[PDB]
This record gives structure tokens, sequence and C-alpha cells, in this order.
């Protein structure tokens, strides 16, 4: 778990 | 030197047989329909690749089909779709099937087929109606016997005294059809490195039934 | 025999004629035997059973058409002939033609013209619409319209009609197309008071081998001198004829004195020891031209106190004085420096200035902003001629009738043309399309590019 | 070309002048 | 419009402007109908305006025509990106709740007629890009927490301001999470010559009063 | 003249001088199957006659095929004309219009083009594949076509080199293959005159890539100038056919001696030829200069150093030499054309034999009227120009001399088809050449500069200030129907005129082309098959106009019908409300329409067979089949108009008024069709009722035809109306083991295999089976790639069936972008297709009556 900032797209369904 | 080579029909034809393991035994280019660099220089040229084939990255800058704006010409609700059309349709006929064929390559049309019929059995007669051959179903204003037509005492066939075929006829037929340079009598001498084992190979199509790995 | 009869000729309507395009049939662009609906105003195939016309008449009830090339009317399907002396004009927008006494009384028309719609306008007075970047090729035809001397020949199809042609010679295209966008021009009684050039500048994009295209617009400079090439070769029949109008009416004679520099960089004993060389002598190269070129002194670079607008200006004759056998010219090849002088010798009844804008630095191309201060009704050119010359020549004073003015920056650039209207007096400003009234004294305010005097 | 090359015109028209005016130059400090 | 620019090539479709920014089922389909309408009204409206007191350019104007063909209507306001589909044309389905679509209904009847989607301008997207570059190279010598606090206020306003369309917009979330990691990268890069592999987020994302940089965060980190 | 031309054997001078004499002029078409061997016989013909001209060692020089596309693809795409003058064994010259034409089956229009102006035909038949599709399709259209015909079987040294056949099996083949050739011409002739058999001549015997050409009488001939002592054209007649030789009696028998003897064939022609093969082939370095000894054939060392293919080519070449045996069958069997002059203008001129000019033309004379006839327009390698190839029928072309030029919509009373031009330059064309001359006497082909620009796919040169009683050849017949239809745009709309132009040029290149504009200005192209518009692409695109275009998906052209009689009569009244129509449709008998189309009746007969025939072959009562008035959109379609009027009803005189502007309708609304806009057919539409008002200002003209094609039009829709697809017949080449997987690529398709056969002789297998034509696009390609290239197909149109649905179903629900299955193709075929033509949405069976 690398400390880097992901997009959110597909993270958004909840 | 050892700089160029004249060799013997005897000895080329043993030699062949030797080398038998490394070739194909192909007889025709037909086994390359789009298959060949040439075919392979319009998948390029067009950035598709033949399902068995390399895949590079796009000469020119592709025209997303994203882009364009629904045109008139492009609508969709006027096309009847059948087959959807394949990258090899647009591979075999360049020109009626993509729009802006740039530096794509023409591919050589049919070749009749090579129908050679290997001989199996030395001992056979070289000429001899292989049971390959489907048979022919047997079955004219001639004139009559009784008509004085006589030939002089000298005529006779042109070549009645050579025999037909001798010990050597089957391997120099086999040869006019062998892969290069097996189908040479003479020539220049190469190099080992100039001279590579396995392009034969990996330029046909991958056997059936390989791993994805060897496949790629 | 129902001819002068049709019951239809109530269903024209001449707001739909445009006859300025391809004339192919509209269904199978063949050119063979074209027929005008003049209902719809559309063309299709000429005449008889199953074809085109026919089967669009029986379709939509449209029964009036057009020979294209023959102009006779026909009503359909019952092919019969209209014999109706209320459809000349048609005929007249579709192939206008000019008789002598027309074209000897063309200037003197004092009295507006009046299109279909209501429209004033005057004849040579008409807008050429503007295709995407066109506006160059607008403004070079106009100016070459307002010619009497080549408007005139060009008036006229019978004059360039008949000179030959090689088999594969596209270059009459030109020639042909100019004589008719000329006429339509110069049509009295047009449907509008605008013009297309769609076609002539079609032909000129297929002779030029797109040089010259409508989507890009180039130099007005070069492409006068392009069409002004070929309009002669073309006239030129099936050899280089001496003589044609592009030649009886522009071309004219200089006398040409270079001088090689001896070299820049050498002693000055050895610089003098090459003068009696001779191959640093002065000579005579004497030539044609058909256009003077004229070069504005370079920007001043700074601001001064007086003229405190930061535009520079120059009198006409300061740059005229080239062209006198006393300025030298200094031209610099590659290894090679040369002085030259000019003498004109033959003065053209219609003469030309190219004065040279856009140059090329080392980095960019730079329009020169400098505007010459010019009188329009007047000059005498007699000065710069040699006195060899001038005894030959009676008339040398010149007048203004054509300046054709680009604005804006050299990529994004925009050409006008002011034309002087003979019969009267007045000053038209023309744009692509729109036609301004510019009065007489506010010509020489603007960057004049290009220039044709006439000689009285 | 070359500066030099396109500097060589003024720099002949340079040589004329003369070494009276040559060593009156002024100074920018004016 | 014809009489008075006749087009024999059907050249009016090379110029004009469509927003590629949405697919392209649901961009302005270049009918010739649709397209020569929309040519003659900006023609009709530039004609009023004398061109000596202002001028309207057709290469930034755009004209976007809904019709038989076209079910979408389309326009740019204020920086947002919307596309207007009415219920009755080319929907024929059942719409949960998304973030960036409105549900516009009848103001009388209250029926859902149609749905307005919502996008972030390119022209906005590139301005806070640029804003972000500003950042960066004007750091320079500057601390840490003036940099965290320049970057706050930036992507507050943006999100602030562009609420729905930043979640509606894909493009703009990736953007989003480039220009956080280059923020971070160029704090690490302050922190030391040689870039770490996995550095602790606590340190960025601390509040400011718990010494910390309280750096704002639009993305996905897993702590 | 004086132009620069290569070396030659004979000089042009002798040939301008057998130009003259008309009864030693030979014109002749190269005709067969795909890859039989045209091309390589011409080059070695050219060969020949241009010592200098020499075809490469391993690269086949062809001499024709010139064109880029053509080399790059290795199938030949256009015909070429070559004009040479060849010797006769005898000695004796002639001169030979030989047109090459390509093999495919696609190009066939071609081939149709060069029939029109020769006079014989020279099939070539591969001597491993036999007798084939295009062969077959070709020995009909020649036939037909009433042209002599000849046949050179091509290729014997497969029999030795790949199938290795003993001799007798050889003879055998090649027998077999003569039969199936009879019996095709038989099929297809009534007639018998015309029988091909090796002893009367008509068969030549070839292998054109090791330069050997014989028959009976020139091998007889050899034997003649070994030993000089035999009649060779006894011999020729005895060689063979079930012939053996007694050698102690010296004599030849219907008998076979010691029932191990050979025909005399085997025994004296195929024998030898295998010993030459095979000695030269595989043994080379030990034995070979024996043989050659003994042929009396001494080759220099240098020559003898070559590999076996070149030096069997040289061996071969010097033991046979020329080509004389093609010039004694040409000479013989095709006529002079003197000779055959008669049977050309009665079949081809539309004024018949026995018109004044019809007997002008038949003595073929060069003093005379000028008619000339030109089929063909070949292209400049710039593409600008055209020059008008064509055969001259009477009179003489002249340099300069101006002509008169009529187009095929000429006619003797609408005299606005013609248009007065003037000839610049004449050329005698041989393929890679041109030799230019002052003029062209009758009996001959020639190339025409100027005469281009009136024209575009065929024409009759005539002179003007004569010939007032002049009329148009027939309009070239072709063999298939062009179906595939593509759609084309320029990428840049500023360059439609380029486009335009590029369009007109490939129109006058392609005989069979057409190109058109829909309804809602969508430009089209119509084609035989996708490699016949894949060169049509690459032609526009690169040749003529020089600009980037668009390409549609390819889609075929269906057609309209009914399946049942009309539910109600139906009717209509002009504007004028009065001249009231009534029509009723019903379908066609089985049959009836493929004797329309093969013109086994026309309309132009008396009515008296007309009604013979109908009465007689379909069953019909002769009121009604003396009642016909119209044949479909031509006067040869599947749409037939009877009127059922009875005498008590109508004044039949009344009706005969209105007849032509009822028929002008009917020909419209069977040309256009309600459904989609296309061709109707297999439809019988009979005129129940006819009120005709009085005046012919109040009929005829423009409220007749209208109104006729309103009533058609319902009646149709009111008949249960269907579509028609065209099918294509499918022959595949494929090895033993591939018919499985030819069947499982076909089956995939919705095609159907009729049948599969082995080739008796070879071990190949013909697989021949129907598809649909909208489904073959990349079937050959599909078959190919499945296969591994060892299947081999081509396909051509065969006939119109129905498509599996019910077009005039609203129920059904169409997806823009999904394969749907049968139930529904004809709904989505007719909504797709009345989109793209640009018509309203659907199509009512209401929509074009008078009540609603
Ligand atoms: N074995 C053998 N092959 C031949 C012979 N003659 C021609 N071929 C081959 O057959 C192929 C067909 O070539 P062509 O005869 O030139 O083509 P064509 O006859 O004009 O047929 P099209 O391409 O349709 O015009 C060539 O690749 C030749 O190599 C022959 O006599 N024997
Ligand atoms: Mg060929
Ligand atoms: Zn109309």
């Amino acid at each position: 778990p690398t400390g880097e900032v992901l997009s959110l797209v597909g993270k958004l369904e909840g | 030197t050892y700089q160029r080579w004249q060799f013997t029909l005897p000895m080329m034809s043993t030699l062949y047989r030797l080398a038998n393991q490394l070739l194909t035994d192909l007889v025709d280019d037909n086994y390359f329909y789009l298959f060949d660099l040439k075919a392979f220089f319009t998948s390029k040229a067009l950035n598709m690749a033949i399902p068995g084939g390399p895949k590079f990255e796009p000469l020119v800058r592709d025209i997303n089909l994203q882009d364009e704006d629904w045109n008139e010409f492009n609508d969709i609700n006027k096309i009847i779709i059948r087959q959807p059309i394949r990258t090899e349709y647009k591979i075999a006929f360049p020109y009626l099937y993509n729009n802006l064929p740039h530096h794509v390559h023409l591919t050589w049309y049919h070749t009749p087929n090579v129908v050679f019929i290997k001989t199996e059995d030395p001992d056979l007669p070289a000429f001899y109606f292989d049971p390959l051959i489907n048979p022919i179903s047997h079955r004219e204003p001639l004139p009559d016997d009784d008509e004085e037509f006589e030939l002089p005492e000298f005529v006779e066939p042109f070549l009645k005294d050579t025999p037909l075929y001798t010990d050597n006829t089957a391997n120099g037929i086999a040869l006019l059809w062998a892969p290069r340079p097996f189908n040479l009598r003479s020539g220049r001498t190469r190099r080992a490195l100039d001279i590579p084992l396995v392009k034969n190979w990996y330029r046909e199509h991958c056997p059936a039934g390989q791993p994805v790995k060897v496949r790629v | 025999r129902r001819s002068r009869h049709c019951p239809y000729l109530d269903t024209i309507n001449r707001s739909v004629l445009d006859f300025d395009f391809e004339k192919l049939c509209s269904i199978s662009l063949s050119h063979i035997n074209a027929y005008a609906c003049l209902v719809c105003g559309k063309y299709f195939q000429g005449r008889g059973l199953k074809s085109h016309a026919y089967i669009h008449s029986v379709q939509f009830s449209h029964h009036v058409f057009l020979n294209l090339h023959t102009l006779k009317f026909y009503c359909l399907p019952d092919n019969y002939e209209i014999i109706d002396s209320s459809l000349e004009d048609i005929t007249y927008v579709l192939k206008p033609t000019f008789t002598k006494q027309q074209i000897a009384n063309l200037d003197k028309q004092a009295k507006l013209s009046r299109a279909y719609d209501g429209t004033t306008y005057l004849p040579g007075i008409v807008g050429l619409n503007n295709i995407k970047a066109n506006d160059y090729a607008n403004a070079v035809l106009q100016a070459l319209s307002n010619v009497p001397p080549l408007r005139n020949y060009f008036l006229e199809e019978d004059n360039y009609k008949n000179i030959k042609r090689p088999p594969g010679d596209i270059m009459f295209l030109l020639v042909q197309r100019f004589g008719e966008l000329m006429r339509k021009l110069w049509n009295p009684r047009n449907f509008k008071a605008h013009v297309s050039p769609h076609e002539m500048l079609q032909a000129v994009v297929l002779c030029s081998k797109k040089t010259f295209q409508i989507t890009k617009q180039g130099d007005g400079v070069d492409f006068l001198s392009w069409f002004l090439n070929a309009l002669h070769s073309a006239l030129g029949g099936t050899k280089k004829k001496k003589k044609t109008i592009v030649t009886d009416v522009f071309q004219g004679s200089m006398r040409i004195f270079t001088k090689k520099l001896p070299h820049p960089d050498l002693p000055a004993e050895e610089k003098e020891q090459l003068l009696h060389n001779d191959e640093y002598q002065e000579t005579m190269v004497e030539s044609t031209f058909m256009y003077l070129t004229l070069d504005l002194p370079t920007a001043p670079l700074y601001k001064d106190e007086k003229e405190q607008l930061i535009i520079p200006q120059v009198p006409l004759f300061n740059i005229l004085a080239k062209f006198n056998g006393i300025t030298e010219k200094e031209y610099k090849t590659y290894k090679e420096n040369f002085l030259k002088r000019f003498q004109l010798t033959k003065l053209p009844p219609y003469l030309i200035f190219c004065i040279k804008r856009f140059t090329k630095n080392n980095f960019f191309v730079e329009k020169n902003p400098t505007i010459v201060n010019f009188p329009i009704t007047n000059v005498d050119l007699r000065e710069y001629l040699s006195e060899e010359v001038q005894a030959v020549h009676k008339n040398t004073t010149y007048d203004l009738i054509a300046n054709i003015v680009h604005d804006g920056k050299p990529s994004e650039g925009s050409y006008r043309i002011h034309v002087l209207h003979h019969g009267t007096g007045k000053w038209y400003e023309l744009q692509d399309l729109q036609v301004t009234d510019i009065l007489p004294q506010m010509i020489t305010l603007s960057e004049a590019y290009i220039q044709i005097w006439k000689r009285r | 070309p070359k500066i030099q090359q396109q500097f060589s015109d003024l720099k002949r028209k340079l040589a004329e002048v003369t070494e009276e005016e040559w060593l009156s130059i002024p100074e920018v400090g004016d | 419009y014809l009489t008075e620019h006749p087009d024999p090539n059907n050249e009016n479709i090379v110029g004009y402007n469509n927003k590629k920014c949405w697919p392209r089922d649901a961009r302005m389909r270049l009918m010739k109908h649709d397209v020569n309408l929309g040519r003659a009204v900006f023609w009709d409206i530039k004609n009023r305006l004398p061109r000596s007191v202002t001028t309207v350019q057709w290469e930034n104007s755009f004209v976007s025509v809904y019709s038989k063909d076209n079910p979408n209507l389309l326009f740019n306001m204020c920086g947002f990106e919307c596309r207007i589909l009415p219920k009755c044309r080319t929907s024929y389905e059942e719409f949960t709740h998304k973030d960036g679509v409105w549900n516009l209904q009848n103001e009388v009847t209250k029926e859902r007629t149609a749905q307005c989607f919502l996008r972030v301008d390119d022209e906005s997207m590139q301005r806070f890009h640029n804003r972000v570059r500003q950042i960066l190279m004007a750091s320079g010598s500057t601390t840490f927490t003036k940099i965290v606090n320049k970057w706050n206020t930036a992507l507050i306003g943006l999100m602030t301001y562009f609420r729905e369309a930043v979640v509606n917009t894909q493009e703009l979330l990736d953007l989003l999470v480039k220009c956080e990691n280059k923020i971070q990268t160029r704090i690490k890069i302050g922190l030391n010559s040689k870039m770490p592999s996995r550095f602790p987020p606590v340190v960025f994302y601390t509040p400011k009063e718990l010494g910390g940089l309280g750096m704002l965060s639009m993305g996905h980190v897993l702590i | 003249m004086e132009q620069t031309l290569p070396v030659t054997v004979y000089e042009m001078d002798f040939l301008a001088d057998l130009m003259d004499n008309s009864e030693l002029i030979r014109n002749v078409t190269l005709c067969g199957h795909l890859h039989h061997g045209k091309t390589c016989f011409v080059d070695c013909l050219i060969e020949q006659t241009h010592p200098e001209i020499r075809k490469r060692y391993d690269q086949d020089l062809c001499y024709t095929d010139i064109l880029f596309t053509e080399q790059e693809r290795g199938v030949g795409i256009k015909s070429t004309p070559v004009t040479v003058v060849l010797p006769d064994t005898k000695g004796k010259s002639y001169l030979f219009n030989i047109m090459d034409t390509p093999g495919h089956v696609n190009f066939s229009d071609e081939v149709t083009a060069g029939l029109r102006i020769s006079d014989g035909v020279v099939l070539f038949i591969d001597a491993a594949e036999g007798v084939m599709l295009n062969t077959e399709r070709l020995i009909k259209h020649a036939v037909q076509e009433r042209l002599a015909v000849t046949v050179c079987i091509n290729k014997i040294d497969r029999l030795i080199l790949e199938l290795k056949l003993p001799p007798t099996d050889a003879y055998y083949k090649l027998r077999h293959i003569v039969d199936e050739v009879n019996g095709l011409i038989s099929m297809y002739s009534t007639d018998e005159n015309l029988i091909l058999s090796p002893l009367l001549g008509n068969v030549c015997f070839s292998s054109s890539q090791y330069s050997i050409c014989f028959t009976l009488g020139s091998f007889a001939k050899i034997y003649a100038d070994t030993f000089g002592d035999i009649n060779y054209q006894e011999f020729a007649k005895r060689l063979w056919g079930d012939i053996y030789f007694n050698p102690k009696t010296r004599k030849f028998t219907k008998k076979a001696p010691t029932s191990s003897s050979q025909r005399s064939f085997v025994e004296f022609i195929l024998e030898p030829l295998y010993k030459i093969l095979a000695q030269v082939v595989g043994d080379v370095d030990t034995s070979l200069p024996r043989t050659l000894d003994e042929l009396g054939i001494h080759l220099t060392k240098e020559e003898l150093k070559l590999n076996i293919r070149p030096l069997l080519r040289l061996v071969c070449k010097k033991f046979f030499g020329e080509f004389t045996g093609f010039v004694d069958m040409c000479v013989q069997h095709i006529p002079s054309p003197k000779v055959g002059a008669k049977p050309k203008i009665e079949h081809t001129y539309t004024g018949g034999v026995d018109s004044d000019l019809g007997e002008a033309m038949s003595d073929c004379d060069p003093d005379g009227p000028l008619m000339c006839h030109t089929t063909k327009m070949y292209s400049t390698d710039d593409g600008v120009q055209f020059h008008a190839f064509g055969r001259v029928l009477s009179g003489t072309i002249h340099a300069g001399q101006p002509v008169k030029v009529l187009g095929e919509n000429y006619t003797l009373e609408d005299e606005e088809d013609s248009q007065i031009c003037t000839v610049g330059r004449l050329w005698i064309s041989v393929a890679r050449y041109h030799i230019e001359v002052n003029r062209v006497p009758a009996g001959n082909w020639v190339l025409i500069e100027g005469v281009d620009q009136p024209i575009v796919k065929t024409a009759t040169i005539t002179e003007p200030r004569g010939n007032e009683e002049a009329q148009i050849f027939r309009p070239l017949k072709f063999n298939t129907t062009s179906v595939i239809k593509i759609a084309v745009e320029p990428v840049n709309p500023s360059e439609l005129p380029k486009m335009l132009d590029g369009l007109r040029k490939v129109n006058k290149s392609y005989p069979s082309l057409t190109t058109k504009v829909e309804e809602s200005g969508e430009h089209v192209i119509l084609g035989t098959g996708e490699l016949y518009l894949d060169c049509v692409m690459h032609d526009l695109r690169k040749m003529y106009s020089e600009i980037d275009i668009k390409v549609a998906d390819p889609v075929v052209t269906f057609c309209e019908t009914v399946v049942e009689t009309s539910s109600l009569k139906c009717f209509a009244e002009t504007p004028n409300k009065k001249n009231k129509i009534t029509m009723i449709a019903e379908p066609l008998e089985k049959g009836l329409a493929e004797d329309i189309e093969n013109e086994v009746v026309q309309i132009t007969w008396n009515r008296k067979k007309l009604g013979e025939f109908f009465q007689t072959k379909y069953d019909w009562d002769l009121l009604a089949a003396r009642s016909i008035w119209a044949f479909g959109p031509d006067a040869t379609g599947p749409n037939i108009l009877v009127d059922d009027t009875l005498p008590s009803e109508v004044d039949k005189a009344l009706l005969g008024s209105v007849k032509d502007s009822i028929v002008q309708g009917f020909q419209w609304g069977t040309r256009e069709g309600p459904l989609c806009d296309e061709l109707i057919r297999n439809v019988k539409f009979k005129i129940l009722d006819a009120v005709v008002a009085q005046e012919p200002l109040h009929r005829g003209g423009g409220q007749i035809i209208p109104t006729a094609r309103r009533v058609v039009y319902s009646a149709f829709l009111m008949a249960t109306p269907r579509l028609m697809e065209p099918y294509y017949f499918v022959e595949v080449q494929a090895p033993a083991d591939c018919v499985s997987a030819v069947y499982t690529v076909l089956a995939r398709r919705r095609g159907h295999v009729t049948q599969d056969a082995p080739i008796p002789g070879s071990p190949l297998y013909t697989i021949k089976a129907f598809i649909p034509a909208i489904d073959s696009f990349g079937f050959e390609t599909d078959l190919r790639t499945h296969t591994q290239g060892q299947a081999f197909s081509l396909s051509v149109f065969h006939h119109w069936q129905i498509v599996p649905g019910d077009p005039l179903d609203k129920s059904i629900v169409i997806r823009p972008l999904e394969p749907q299955p049968a139930p529904h193709l004809a709904r989505e075929f007719m909504i797709k297709t009345r989109r793209r033509k640009g018509l309203s949405e659907d199509v009512s069976i209401s929509k074009f009556f008078d009540d609603p």
C-alpha cells in the first residue's frame, strides 16, 4: 500500500 | 576461396532428403495468404493486427472513431449489419473497406494450386497413376483402314530407343518443387551467420494447441 | 403550334435560378444535353422518353425546361418548343452577350441598373462571393476588370474562341472561364447584385496544380503575376505569339544597367584594376516587364518629433526615383554584389505598380507599414525616360484607376480594392462582398499594395 | 547567409569615415 | 441564407464547431438541414450588429440545433457544459440518481420531462491545471505550509464552484489526482533529493494546528 | 507515321499493306478461366514477333496486364488488344487482331466488349483443372453471340511434371476435356455444325510456360521435316482418336493389335514429349546431350548451364519453334471477316441486315460509308484524355476527317444524342506501344482520338452529310448483372468537382459500371463483386481523381414482387377528374420471367407468334395472349402488362389512343417501385378497366402517366408484397480434405451446398453452392484464411429469391447495430434501404390511393 493518491473514478458507487 | 558451387542432381536430391526435417514440404505460397510481409506492411500502415500477426505502434495518429460527428454519410441508422467486418477483410481489400489508405500494399491474389503427387515408394515407376488421383470415368471422324496410307521404312517415334523414365526422374521432378536452395544446381557461398534455419519456421502459422508464451 | 400558349409559364420563379455553377445532370453527372427546370432551378439530362428531365417533369409536375446549351425552352412531358418574348431575360442572364455598340458605350453609363430583386448596382461594381480564403483572388480579378481594353477583348467570345490549342491543354479553361466571369460581372440586367467566382477559382486551382487554392490565401502579387503569364501563354496559340492582348495592354520594356561590383574585401589597387577587366563594367540587358516592383524604404525603427503619428510615410516620387538613369539599387547574391540601374524604355498604356510590403527577415515575414503619399489624378513619368524615348512618347501623364490594399497581419490578412467607376468619377471600395463608397482623398491613407494606372 | 556577410556592405561604407571623426565620438554618459 | 452565400458543395460542415467532450451519440449530429439552419441563424444575428461597434465571430461562437434528427440540446455557460435530453426523445430508460444529472421536470404538472447532464468546461479544467503549475513554479524557496495553503484554496474554489460537475467529469478526477501527486512530489523533493518509496500520508494530511500540513484531499488514499 | 517502334521480325509497312486486304485479317478474342495461360501465350507470341522483347527467366513477362494494379495483384483487370503479323505453317503471313481478355469472373464485361468486335473466340482450357465456371459461361456467351469457336488446351506440362500421369491416362484426360467442351457447346447451341475435335483442327495443345504449341498437323509437319516422304496432313488425320499403329504393316487400324499397343496419339505425340521433358528434368547431366543430339538440337555451353526451368523453356523453344498450330487453327476455322460480316450485322446492327446499309456493311469494302463502332475507351496514363477503341465495319477512317458520333440513346426520330466531332490521330494498338497511322480501312481495329467527349460506354461513328438513314449498333448485352452497391463521398467537401470528374472517368473506363446520384444526394456505384469494386476504388482514388474519398459499407440492390393476387381491384383518376384507370396485380408463372429476360419471347414479335407461345407453353387463353401491352421497365422485363378490358366496356380505339401513355406510366412504375424504389420483378399487371376522356388535351401527357404509376403502385401494394434478394452461385476448388471446412464456412452464412464432386484426373474437388449476395461479403477471404489458402472460390450472380421475412410489417422492432434473425430480414432491409434512398420512414398500402 503505497502512499500515492488514486483516482476516484470507479470508486464512487457507495 | 570457396566462393561458388555447382552440384549434380543426385547430390542435390540426397542433400534435400537429409535436410527434410528442417523443411515444411510446401509447394506453394497459397499458405501465406494474408500472412506475408506485404500483408503485414498493410496491417502496420493501417494500425491493425492480424490475429496471428504482430502489433506495432500507429504509423499515423489513429483517427478516433469517437471523433467524427455522425454526418449523413456515416449514420448508423442506415447501415445493414450481417457479419462484422473483420480486420482480415480490410487487409484483403485495402481500397474498398478503408478510408484514407496511405502507404498500403496490394497483396498477390490466388495462384493456381500446385497439384504435386509426392512419391512415397521409390520402387514405383516414375509415371504412375497414384491412388490420390480421382479415376477418369471412361466414356470421331477417323479415316478408314482400307486407305492406302503407308509410313516409310525409316519412320518410327522420335525417341523409341530412349527409355521413358530412369532411376533419377522422380528425384528431379521433386527437386523441381523443392524449396530454395534445393531447387538450384549452382550458385554462390554464404555465411553461417547469414543462413537462418528457423526463419521459415516462425514465418508459418503457429501449430495448434500451443501455450500462450510460445504463441507470443 | 401550342407554342406561345403554354399555360404553365406562370410557374417559373426567377428567385431560384442560379446559373453560376457547373452545368451537369444532377442525377447522372453527364455534361450532354443538360436541361434546367425553370420551376426549381435544377439541371437534368435532356429531353426524350425515359430521360431524367422527362421523369422529373411527370414526377413533380414541373412542366418547363430550358436547354442550357441551345437557349430554347420546352414544355414536358409533351415536349413542344415554347416561344415567348417575356422569357428573354432568363436566357440573357444564362449567357450574356455584348454587342459592339454596347461595349463602346459600356463606360458611359451614369444610371444605376436594377437587379430582379430590389437591388440597385452598377455594371462592373459587383461583389464576388467569398469562399473560405478567396479575397486575394477576388481583389485581383476585380482589378483586372475595369481595364477597358482587356475587358472589351474578353467581353466577346468570338475573339478568343477560334484560336488553336494542343490536345491535352487545360490552360484554356482559364481564358474561357475568365471571359465568362467578365461577361457575368458586366451583365447590366443581373438577377442579383453579386456573382460567384467558384468556377473561375476551380479552374485556377486546377491549372496552378494546387497552388493558389481557395481554402488558403496566397500572395496577391504572386497570383497576379502567375495569372497574367498564364493568360499570355494560353492566348499564344501553339506557340509564343509575341503579341497577345495582355502584352498589348500591360507589358512595357525596361533597360537594366547591371554593374558587377569587384569585391568588398579586396584592396583598393586590385579593386580599381578590376574596373578595366570589363567583367565589372556596366552592361545593358534590356528586357520586358508586366509590372514594376517598387521597394519601400525600411521603416525608421524609431519615432521622431515630426508627424508624431508612429506611422512613417514616403512620397510616390521618392520610390519612383529608382527607374531613372541615376539611382543604383544594391543586389546581393552569394559571393557577388551588383549595382543595378534602371531606365524605362517602353511605357504601356496601363501601368502596374506592385509595391513590396512583405519581406522575409532572418526569422519571419514582416509587413512594411509605410504608407505611400501619392496623388491620384495626375502623375508625369516623363523624366524617368531616356531622352531617346521621350521623343517617341507623346502622352505620359497617368491616373490611378485601381488600388489593391492589404490589411492585418501577414498571416491573418485581408484584401480590399479601391476602384474608380468610369462614366462617373466615384471611387468604390469593394471588399469580398461589400461595396462601400470611399472619398477620393482617403485612398492615399491606405497601405497601397498593388496599383493600376491609365495613360490617358 | 552569415552575419558578417550581411554586415559587409555597412562595414565597407564605414571604411569611408575620417580619423578626425573617429576620435571625436561622444560617450553615452550624456 | 443560401441565396446570400450559395453552397454548391455542401461545404457548410467543415468549420462547424462541436463539443468534443461529449460522446459521439451525445454531440450534435451534422445533418444537412440542421447545419444549414445553424449557419443561417448565426448569419442573421451577425447581420444586425454593425462591424464598426462590435463583431460576432463564428470560430468563437457555437450554435446547437435540436430537431427531429438531433435529440440533445447543448450549451456552455459560466464554465459549465450542459446537455439537455428530453425524456420522450431517445431515453427509453429508467434513471437512478447520479450526481451530475439534474431532473428537469415541468413546473405546472410536476412531471419529469428532461434531464440535464453537467460537465466542467475544458477551459476551466485548463485554468485549474495552469494554476497548479503556477503554484509549483513560484514555490521556489517558499514554505511547504504556504504551498499547501495555495493548493487548498485552489481546490476549495474549484470544488465549491463546480460541485456536481466535478463528480460527473471523469477527466477532472484524473487531473485532480495528478496535480495532488505533483504537489506531494514537490514536497518530497524539497525534503530530500532522492524520491522515497511508500511515503507516509500522515505528514501531509495531519491538520496544520497539530504539526502537519493540513492538506486537503480529493482522491482515493488508503492509509 | 515514322514513329519509333521496337525491332520486329515483320515490318510496319507490310502490316499496313496487309491491313488493306480484308481476306487476311483475323479478329480473335482470347478468353478462358482465371490464370489459364492467356497472357503468357500472348507474351510468347509477342516474343516470337519481336526478337528484342524477352520474358525474364524466373519472372514471367506478360506484355499485357500493363496496369500497376494488374502487376501488383497478379490478375488481369482489363482487356488488351494486340495487332501482329503471324506466319502460317505453310509459310503464309496473316494479320491477327488478338484481344486478350481477363479471366476473372467479375470482369466478364471486358470479355463481352471484346466479343462484340471480335469474329472468333479462342478458349483456353487448363490441362489439369479442366472445364470450370468461367469456361462454361464463356462458351455459352460466345455461342449466343454467334462467334466461331476453337479451343487451346494449355498447361499440358502439368500432366507430366505435377500429376506425372502415364501417357495413356494423360490422353484420357485430354479426351475427357474435349468431350466436356463438345457437350457444353451442344447444350447451348441447337446447331451441330460446331463440333470440336483435334482431327478437324478445332483443338490445339499448348504449354505457354515452356513455349510449346502444336496441332496434329504441326507435329506431323515436324515428322515430315525430319523424314521427307510423309503427307503431314494425312498423318494428322490419322494420329488422334483410337487409331492404333501396326508397325509390321506400317498401317493404322481402328482395331488394337496385341491388346497392348497404345493409340497413335500416345505412340507418336505424347510419348516423345514425355521423354523430352523427363530427360531434360531428371538426367540433364548424364544423357541429355545425347538426346538433344538425336533430336538435332544443339545448344551452347552458356545455355546448358541454366537451371532446370530455363533449360526446359530453351530446349522446347528450340525443338518446336513458332506457334504455327495456333495460326492454322484460327486461319481455318474463323471467318475472313469478309465472310463473317453478315452474321455480325444480323446480330448487332439495329437496322437489320435487310436494310440498305445492312447490305452496304455486309459487303465490307473500304470504299463505302463510314460505320465505325466503338466499344472500349482506353485512358492515357495521365488519365486526362480517352481514346475510343473500336472496329471499322465499312469505309475508311482518315486522321483529321470530321465525323458524326451517335450515342446509345440516338434514334432516327430522336436526333439529339448525336454530335459532330473531329478525329485527331489514329493508332494501331500493340499492347505496350501504339503505331500511329494516317488511315484505317474497314475490317480492322483502331484507336480514335478526339471523339471521346460525346460518348460514355458505346458509340457508332459515321460520316456527316450522308448516311441519313443511320442507326446505332445495339448496346452491349452483359453476361451478368451488377448488384453490389457502394456509396462514395469526398473527405474535404471543397474537392467535390475532382471526385465528380473521377466518377465520370471510371464510368467511361469500366464498361458495366453504373454511377448514379440518389435522392438524398448520395453518390452510388454498382459493381459485380468486391475485387471489381476494389479496383474501381483504387483507380478512382489514384489515377483519375487525386483526392481522399470515403466509402460506405457494401450493400446489394433488392427487388420487389408479389406472392398473391391483389385483395381488391385498385383504381385512380387524373387530377382532371377524368381518365380513370383500374388495375389488378398477380404473380407470374414459374419460368416466364426467365423466358422474357433470356429473349425466348420478344414484344417485337408478331402478335400471332406471341400469342402462339403464350397459349402453347404457359397455358394461357389466346384472348389474354393477344392482349399484351408491355414487358416491364425495358422491352425485356420480368413484369407483364395485359389489358383484360373487354370490348363491350371500353372503345378499343379510344383505349389505343392512350395506350402509349399508359405503357409509359407502367414502365416507370415498374422501374421505380413503391416499397423501396427498386425494380419490380415477376408481376402481371392486368388493366381491368380504363375510362378514357374524349379530348387529347384532356388525356395524355401530364394526366395519365402520374395516374398510371399511382394505380400500378396501389395494385402492387394491395397484393401481398415481398422483397427479393440477389443470390450468388459459388464454385469452390478445394483439396479432397477441406470439403467439410467449406461446408462449415458456407453454413455460417445462410449458404446451401448444391453439389460436391471430384475433378477426374486430379486430386481436387469442386463444391458448388448458393450464397446470398448480401452475406457473400468477405466469404472468399473467410474460406481462404480458415482453410489456410488451400480452398479458392469464385462467385457470380445467379437468380433472385424472396427474402425470408415479410417486409411491410410494422410490429417488428429493429435495433440499429444488431444482426437480425431471418424472420424479419425483409423488414430490416426495407426500412434501412428506405433511409438510404432518403424516402419517408415507412410506406402504407394507402399512400398512393386516391381515397386517402
Ligand atoms: N505449369 C504451367 N504454368 C503456367 C503455364 N502458363 C502460364 N502458367 C502460370 O499460370 C499463371 C497465370 O498467369 P497468366 O497466364 O499470365 O494469367 P492469364 O492467363 O492472363 O489469366 P488472368 O490473370 O486472369 O488474365 C502464371 O502465374 C504462370 O506462371 C504453363 O504453360 N504451365
Ligand atoms: Mg491475362
Ligand atoms: Zn423540380
